[PDB]
């Protein structure tokens, strides 16, 4: 028949689901082991090919609370952040 | 188990 392997051309929707799903698998794999790290950025990469974040998203919300899924959110913003630990010194008390 | 193609099997 032919080869394989990862990202091959993507012509082939085929080849871009095992891709696909193989970073998905070997993300919640490597979050099995603990590196969150690597799993937002793989997570990152699935969107690269899937290109419907949100469509995959609600998938990842409903099929386990994704708690990665917060610090992927977490990871992609940075000033964001900084505002937050100023504006009311990172938290603050109400009257 | 540390397989998320669980969803995926709708695909």
């Amino acid at each position: 028949r032919a080869g394989l392997s990862k990202l091959p051309d993507l012509k082939d929707a085929e080849a871009v689901q095992k891709f696909f799903l193989e970073e998905i698998q070997l993300g919640e794999e490597l979050l099995a082991q603990g590196d969150y790290e690597k799993g937002v950025d793989h997570l990152t990469n699935a969107i690269a090919v899937c290109g419907q974040p949100q469509q995959l998203l609600q998938v990842l919300q409903q099929t386990l609370p994704p708690p990665v899924f917060q610090m992927l959110l977490t990871k992609l913003p940075t000033i964001s952040q900084r505002i937050v630990s100023a504006q009311s010194l990172g938290e603050d008390d109400v009257e | 188990g540390p397989r998320l193609s669980r969803l995926l099997s709708y695909a």
